[PDB]
């Protein structure tokens, strides 16, 4: 459930792997309009692991296909991110996730 | 395990700095004398450079001693449940009443000179509403023993040592125009809430120290741990000694109102509740001679519980007596229909007793002479 | 029926009686041992009675007829007979003193000393300790009473809750007189409700109950909360606390003043919108600042809370749930999800309101301590909207 | 709308500062993780921006700044705060360097005093711990009630401190311009919110030696330089701002405290070395004293023969100049310790000019000057004043009191220490928050780590200290004060809690005196705690009293009647729980009766001799209410002590009397056991009250007395019969599988065993022909039956270890003194 569509293209020749640390600037926002995090607002990149499920599965393959220096528009389905429970206080159940993702590097 | 006692050089040094901390500051600080209350007094007394201006502001808003006293007096009238305990109150209130007293042929003049300059260091504080708050903690107490009462109680008698007359009149008019009946209640409380001599209490103490208790980490050579006989004796004493410095002079409005209280709803007989109180002491010692009456020499730990129970009937006896003398007929009719007589009879038959039996020891020589100053 | 009681029944309004003399002329005047009077329950109204069924009693007015009523005080249980006292035209010489004097209560007509009646044993572990009053021939040596004076203002309180009870009582029995018998095209039949006199009550209770102003000095402030506190105390223990629920429930099964107006007429109805305003106002009073009468909504906290979307006194109901709110820890510790989403609900009706804010941050801290569960609903039900 | 808007809209402001109060309310008391979710609606940047705002309204700005702490910086700031009260001063290399004063050359009693706050402190303090806010982390697997706590939001400290710290040197330039456009809309709303970031900051400790610098610079340029710009003290602000720098200077005073502490720890250190270096040395040559001298050796040898606490007594005792006979030290020692103390006087100003030159006299100008200038209106400055008042003038008696809270540990259990530091955290954030299942699982996990800690039982002392006893006491009465009546929730806190307790009276004695302290505390809430099983307030009162004739003979009678009237409720109610439960209704509460009685055996019976004082008050308690012996004993129209026991087993053998008739709770209460339980315990009551034969034969009335009284209430032929009834024994049968009583709803040998202490204590076998009596109708029926059930299958049967038990600890210890 995660559909990945381009906002600025990357080198398309370099792509994490598994056990590859990931470090992405992203803005996440309700399908709706409604933004609920972004790592720009804290100013420092987040950085994740793939394969160790650090981050919601919609994250997984999303990053997986981007490329480093890529920024790309993830829209993720319920079932691939938080689902019917949901985030308590920040996402409501059933809710649809759509990611602002730009792949700085990887380390 | 004398002979087996671990030397303090086989220690290790965290378990003997924290044996030096305690025996550093038990006998070098502790031990230390540092008078400060007279100087904080005459600091916070003090009005600070504002006399350039002697427009009509001269409602003379209060110095920083001033406040201070408004501050506890505001915290005594809140409206609550419980009085909870406050340290800074109790440090404040030992800081002003120790600042009150400083204190073999005297002459006339320099006797004269300690008494104003008693009456002067009082004057700094009740003419800054410290009278006033005196009587609002031990309302706001409500009976209850604790240290609040009894730093207030200490701080009452310090402001009214000698007999002042003028801390006498605020204390009186504050009472008559409050018309609240929480003061008097609260004292009644107190009154019967002093302890007197306990045999079962000190049957246990003499088979506790018997046993001969150690610590763990060492050995405490038999721990000197709170006396459970007449342990607020010191308390009963000021109780009574503040009753009597509301009298001290021959005050006869202020005897008149312990006895009844006129503007209140309701009426307490602080006179009568002082005869209550001697009953029970009276029939205390009466019992605690009795324990002794077998046995042929009265020991050290009897003696010392003895001489308590004698420093606390000197008082309730000077207590009475300030309370008719003048003299006050209201309060020597009531003490004259109440049970004053009983307490004298029962005191005549220990005072008798305690002589004959005293007097065939000399080792209870000072026992005898406490005894017969009593009587 | 009349009982010996300790504990807090002493400080309550349920306890003051008062002595009327068998005169108008000098009724006031001090009281003589010997004197024949009447013993009148304050509160109640009713007056301690002999009678030939059930014993020593309470009556009502209809049945003090001067032989059951007589009462008088004697210093003792002696049989003296001398002679009828002949009353003077003056306050007379004081004889009996207020927490001195020890009085027996002897019925006139019978000769009966007022005691206890001995209560039986296994009655104990109930927790029983009121001894019944009874009138007996011989009575025990222990029956002397002390009488003690009574503070103005629970004199004067007692007597309010004496007139608002009845009051209330004829408003309610006046409400249900209508409660399912519409009046179609024409009158109510039955007799008009006191509406004037219950909003003027009302009223005046209002004022009655009304904080200390912020501005008064401490002194007089804390002496003014204290007669406040004990004299909401006094009202909620004589149950007009209950009594004013009992109206509010009465006159809230009717959604509007029009579907009042069809069981009470128009002249009623009109004053409908005002009553119910007036009485969530007095009960907010009765409760402002008191935690043992706000506790007493920790069993019927629905009630409350069911009542917020209504529309006629929306300011009233919500100034009532505050009171609650900020004096109880222990509403708050039953506070369940459905409460807080009606709570939240109200924002979303009637717009936004600072004070349902308000409302929403006392249920999270009382008294410096926090109920997790409270401040996740809140969280859970109102920040992921984002609406 | 720029949020600037709302300066003119007045309507929104109000509602939108009343929604910043809802964001403090939810988040607030330790709330983390409401305030991770907050991070999503306020984030950093915006946190950021708000503060510096200079066109923010008041409300706001105010709002904002009361937020950012909330979120981020409270619940760190409160856990620090309630760990600076302690010293805990590790014995490390960094400790010894310590001095009171920084080494110069003024002078010798005393150089000039250093910058509060500034220089090296070893005491300990937990780190801080934070958790970064994300929000496309995988949400875990693990259950509510059972993941690990949150932590606070994660802000950046560093960059946040050099923020507060220029934003407030901004304010204090501004301030002294004296702009009609203050930020905010005041002064108030100008210095305030700044002060509270940097009053928290401070507190959690953020600030180094140069940025505490700085600050001191801002409060008064002048007395503060080690060696418009005028100072906060000197600005004239309003009352609001003064609380906030009353805050600043309680926590330089704080400093000041807590370095003379470990100062004062780092001098023992060094001096202890010294003193038993030396002690080493005279006890090498005290070895050979008597080559010249006699039998007053023992004099001299007297401190090797008294305990360390006492020797180190006798060693600092030359102070008054009048003790320098007793004391062994060389002049040269003694020199050190006199030396520290005077610059010790002089750190705290005792003894040994406009300008303060110091903090101490600083802070006693300032607050006179205040008072003196105006009369303060804000109760809460004037509190904060005199408190700051009171603690210049007396320096000595502020160390006082706080050294009780100090205490040196070896460098080798710094880790572990500070793991139970951490443990200790945790359980005092449960003292603000209602209990719930998230904060019962983090209460036992926190227990459970303290007892698992090799220092919670190496230095009781340093948890006594920590008022770890009170703290776990306090969460537990809060549980048990919800709910007194109907129903206790999370009985597993209750039961670890009580059992935590139960196990830190057993450490020392000076750890169970401190527990029987709270015993009257304890009983109160000990009448709801029968419904709980396992560990109850009622056994921690027990485990307080144990085996210690000190705290027996202290035991004050109110605690004893205090048992005795809810002993006698249990023999005149049903237990309601039960009730509920279906059981059948019996007029009384053998369940709830025995635990009281347990605790009253305890109090009376102490290291297997009775204790008079306690006994005899117990039994005239109890036959001043004589329904406390059950519905047998009742006099009137009540069955004997044997008729109850034999009713009982006939309630135990016919089920819809014994249960509920619907183990099978896994705790099936049966009240046939119940019944011949409470009996058994009573009789075991009454029999270690009865007085020891030493005051017998001396013929003590009282104890005559008493004597006669169990008698009375007990006869001896009830006694025998009891001993006399039959034991189920296991047999075999029906294939082969044991057939063997259930003990939790049968008579056991351990009622019997009561039975034979009353009768041993109280009547005694002084005759050949009643000892033969005894043996062959009460003892060597049981005795045949045990060496029956020596065989391979019967010898490990619940049944014959009872048995054994009771031969060996009743029965055959009384045949071995009845042997002549």
């Amino acid at each position: 459930g995660v559909q990945v569509e381009t906002i600025s293209p990357g080198d398309g020749r370099t792509f994490p792997k598994r056990g590859q640390t990931c470090v992405v600037h992203y803005t996440g926002m309700l399908e709706d309009g409604k933004k609920f995090d972004s790592s720009r607002d804290r100013n420092k990149p987040f950085k994740f692991m793939l394969g160790k499920q650090e981050v919601i599965r919609g994250w997984e393959e999303g990053v997986a296909q981007m490329s480093v220096g890529q920024r790309a528009k993830l829209t993720i389905s319920p079932d691939y991110a938080y689902g019917a429970t949901g985030h308590p206080g920040i996402i409501p159940p059933h809710a649809t996730l759509v990611f602002d993702v730009e792949l700085l590097k990887l380390e | 395990a004398c002979f087996r006692m671990t030397p303090l050089y086989n220690l290790p040094t965290h378990r003997a700095c924290n044996m030096f901390l305690e025996s550093y500051k038990a006998a070098w600080i502790l031990t230390e004398d540092h008078s400060f209350e007279d100087r904080m007094i005459d600091d916070l007394s003090k009005a600070g450079e504002q006399e350039e201006e002697e427009e009509e502001v001269e409602e003379k808003k209060p110095d920083p001693l001033h406040q201070l006293v408004l501050h506890f007096s505001r915290t005594a009238l809140t409206e609550k449940s419980k009085l909870d305990e406050d340290y800074l109150y109790m440090a404040y209130a030992d800081i002003m009443a120790k600042s009150c007293h400083l204190e073999v042929e005297v002459s006339f003049e320099e006797k004269e000179m300690e008494k104003q300059r008693l009456l002067y260091q009082q004057s700094r504080l009740h003419t800054r509403g410290a009278a006033e708050m005196v009587l609002q903690m031990i309302s706001a107490c409500k009976g209850e023993t604790g240290a609040m009462v009894s730093s207030t109680l200490k701080l009452g008698i310090s402001i009214l040592n000698g007999g002042n007359a003028e801390v006498q009149q605020k204390m009186l008019d504050y009472l008559k125009d409050k018309k609240e009946v929480g003061f008097f209640q609260s004292i009644q409380a107190l009154m019967q809430t002093c302890s007197v001599l306990d045999l079962n209490a000190f049957e246990r103490q003499n088979k506790a120290e018997g046993l001969g208790m150690v610590n763990e980490d060492g050995t405490v050579i038999n721990r000197q741990n709170g006396e459970k006989v007449m342990a607020d004796d010191e308390f009963t004493q000021d109780l009574f000694r503040f009753l009597q410095l509301l009298c001290e002079g021959h005050n006869n409005d202020f005897q008149n109102y312990l006895r009844t209280q006129t503007g209140n709803t309701t009426t307490i007989n602080i006179i009568i509740c002082t005869v209550d109180y001697l009953l029970r002491l009276q029939e205390s010692i009466s019992d605690f001679y009795w324990y002794y009456s077998g046995k042929d020499v009265i020991e050290e730990q009897g003696k010392r519980n003895f001489s308590k129970a004698m420093s606390v009937a000197k008082q309730v006896f000077n207590s009475l007596t300030e309370y008719i003398q003048g003299p006050c007929t209201g309060n020597q009719q009531s003490l004259a229909h109440s049970r004053l007589w009983d307490a004298v009879v029962g005191f005549l038959h220990v005072f008798a007793h305690m002589m004959m039996k005293l007097a065939q020891d000399s080792s209870q020589i000072e026992l005898l002479k406490e005894l017969l100053d009593l009587q | 029926l009349v009982y010996y009681e300790g504990g807090a029944v002493c400080t309550h309004a349920r306890s003051l009686w008062r002595l009327e003399p068998l005169r108008i002329s000098w009724s006031g005047s001090h009281l003589r041992w010997g004197q024949p009077l009447r013993i009148r329950h304050v509160t109640t109204g009713r007056y301690l009675a002999l009678t030939e069924d059930q014993g020593l009693v309470v009556v009502d007015a209809c049945k003090a007829h001067t032989k059951a009523t007589s009462f008088c005080f004697r210093v003792s249980k002696e049989k003296l007979d001398t002679a009828p006292k002949r009353d003077v035209e003056g306050m007379g010489p004081p004889e009996i003193k207020y927490g001195e004097s020890l009085c027996f209560v002897q019925h006139v007509a019978s000769g009966l000393w007022l005691t206890y009646a001995a209560p039986d044993p296994k009655a104990l572990r109930l927790g029983v300790l009121k001894k019944k009053a009874i009138l007996h021939q011989e009575g025990h040596m222990d029956d002397a009473l002390f009488l003690t004076r009574c503070q103005q203002e629970e004199s004067q309180a007692a007597r309010m809750i004496h007139s608002t009870a009845g009051l209330y009582n004829q408003f309610i029995k006046g409400l249900d007189s209508f409660s399912g018998k519409p009046r179609g095209s024409g009158p109510p039949a039955g007799p008009a409700l006191p509406i004037e006199a219950v909003i003027l009550s009302l009223q005046d209770l209002i004022g009655y109950f009304e904080p200390p102003s912020e501005e008064l000095q401490h002194e007089e402030k804390q002496s003014k909360l204290r007669s406040l506190r004990n004299r909401q105390s006094l009202f909620q223990e004589e149950g007009m606390l209950s009594l004013v629920l009992n109206c509010i429930d009465r006159l809230n099964v009717y959604t509007t003043a029009a579907h009042f107006a069809e069981y009470a007429g128009e002249e009623a109805a009109e004053s409908w919108k005002e009553i119910v305003n007036l009485l969530y106002e007095l009960l907010a009073s009765l409760i402002r600042g008191n935690r043992a009468n706000c506790a007493l909504f920790s069993t019927n906290l629905d009630w409350v809370v069911s009542k917020l979307d209504r529309l006629e006194a929306s300011s009233g109901i919500l100034e009532v749930l505050y009171c609650v709110l900020i004096e109880s820890p222990e509403v708050l510790n039953i506070i369940q999800e459905n409460h807080i989403k009606s709570i939240i609900s109200l924002l979303d009706k009637h717009g936004r309101n600072h004070k349902v804010l308000d409302v929403l941050c006392s249920l999270c801290v009382c008294n410096g301590v926090a109920v997790r569960s409270n401040q996740d609903l809140i969280t859970e039900n109102l920040l992921p909207g984002r609406e | 709308m720029d949020i600037l808007e709302l300066s003119e809209r007045l309507d929104l402001q109000r509602f939108h500062s009343h929604t910043l109060r809802l964001y403090r309310a939810v988040c607030a008391l330790g709330n983390n993780r409401v305030a991770h979710a907050l991070c999503s609606h306020v984030d950093q940047a915006q946190l950021l921006h708000a503060l510096e705002d200079a066109h923010l309204p008041g409300p706001l700005r105010a709002g904002y700044y009361d937020l950012l702490i909330s979120i981020h910086l409270e619940s760190a700031c409160r856990s620090r705060r309630s760990m600076l009260s302690e010293y805990i001063v590790p014995l490390t290399p960094e400790t010894r360097a310590i001095t009171l004063f920084p080494p110069g050359r003024k002078g010798g009693n005393a150089r000039r005093h250093g910058l509060p706050g500034v220089g090296v402190t070893t005491s300990l303090r937990p780190p801080h711990h934070f958790s970064p806010p994300c929000f496309v982390a995988a949400l875990p697997a693990a259950g509510v009630a059972e993941a690990p706590a949150r932590l606070s939001p994660a802000i950046p400290l560093e960059a946040l401190r050099d923020k507060a710290l220029r934003m407030l040197g901004e304010a204090v330039r501004d301030g002294g311009q004296h702009a009609r456009d203050p930020v905010g809309g005041s002064v108030e709303f100008q210095f305030v919110p700044v002060l509270k970031l940097v009053s928290t900051l401070l507190v959690m400790g953020i600030f180094g030696d140069e940025d505490v610098k700085q600050i001191l610079k801002m409060i008064e340029p002048e007395v503060f330089t080690e060696e418009l710009e005028e100072g906060l003290l000197q600005m004239k602000l309003p009352e609001s701002v003064k609380l906030q720098m009353c805050n600043l200077l309680e926590y330089f005073c704080d400093q000041e405290l807590q370095h003379r502490v470990e100062s004062l720890a780092a001098f023992a250190e060094r001096y202890v070395d010294k003193l038993q270096a030396n002690q080493r040395s005279r006890y090498a040559l005290l070895m050979r004293a008597f080559t010249m001298s006699a039998a007053e050796t023992a004099r001299r040898t007297r401190e090797f023969r008294s305990p360390p606490q006492e020797q180190i007594n006798m060693l600092l005792h030359f102070k008054d100049e009048a003790d320098e006979e007793d004391c062994p030290l060389p002049e040269d020692i003694r020199q050190d310790l006199q030396d520290f103390h005077q610059d010790l006087l002089a750190h705290c100003g005792i003894q040994l000019e406009k300008k303060p030159q110091s903090l101490q006299e600083l802070v006693s100008h300032m607050v006179v000057r205040w008072a003196q200038e105006d009369y303060v209106q804000s109760p809460e400055l004037v509190r904060a004043m005199f408190s700051l008042l009171h603690r210049q003038y007396d320096g000595l008696g502020e160390l006082l009191r706080a050294l009780p809270r100090a205490y040196t540990i070896s460098p080798s259990s710094v880790e572990d220490t500070m793991s139970l530091l951490e443990c200790l955290g945790q359980i005092r954030s449960l003292l603000i928050v209602q209990m719930g299942p998230q904060e019962e699982n983090l209460m036992i996990q926190s227990i459970g780590n303290i007892m698992n800690n090799k220092v919670f039982y190496q230095h009781p002392n340093l948890m006594r200290a920590l008022g770890m006893h009170e703290t776990v006491m306090e969460v537990m009465v809060n549980v048990l004060g919800g709910g007194e009546t109907k129903e206790i929730r999370f009985p597993k806190m209750v039961t670890s809690c009580c059992r935590f307790l139960c196990y830190f009276c057993r450490i020392s004695r000076q750890n169970q005196r401190s527990m029987f302290d709270h015993l009257s505390y304890l009983l109160e809430n000990s009448g709801i705690g029968l419904g709980m099983q396992g560990s109850t307030p009622l056994d921690v009162a027990a485990a307080s009293v144990i085996d210690n004739n000190e705290l027996a003979l202290a035991l004050q009678e109110q605690d004893l009647e205090k048992v005795v009237s809810y002993l006698a409720g249990c023999g005149l109610q049903s237990c309601p729980m039960l009730l509920a439960k279906g059981y059948p209704d019996i007029g009384w509460n053998p369940c709830g009766g025995e635990r009281y009685l347990d605790f009253l055996r305890f109090a009376v019976f102490v290291n297997g001799e009775s204790v008079e004082e306690n006994a005899n008050v117990v039994v005239r308690l109890l036959i001043r209410k004589p329904e406390c012996f059950g519905p047998a004993l009742r006099g009137e129209g009540g069955s004997g002590l044997l008729a109850a026991i034999e009713e009982a087993i006939r309630i135990s053998e016919d089920p819809a009397r014994d249960g509920p008739g619907v183990p099978p709770e896994e705790n099936r209460v049966h009240l046939g056991h119940a019944i011949m339980s409470f009996y058994a315990a009573l009789i075991d009551l009454l029999g270690r009250c009865a007085p020891e034969m030493h005051l017998i034969q001396a013929g003590k009335g009282e104890a005559l007395r008493i004597r006669a009284i169990l008698r009375s209430l007990v006869p001896l032929d009830d006694l025998v019969g009891i001993i006399s009834l039959p034991l189920q024994i296991p047999t075999l049968g029906k294939d082969g599988a044991l057939v063997q009583p259930k003990m939790s709803a049968s008579f056991v040998p351990d009622h019997k065993a009561s039975m034979v202490l009353f009768l041993d204590r109280v009547y005694g076998i002084e005759n050949q022909d009643f000892l033969l009596h005894v043996l062959d109708v009460g003892f060597l029926p049981d005795m045949r039956a045990a060496a029956s059930l020596d065989t391979a299958t019967f010898s490990t049967t619940e049944m014959a270890l009872a048995l054994n038990r009771y031969l060996c600890l009743a029965v055959l210890p009384l045949i071995t003194k009845c042997a002549p």
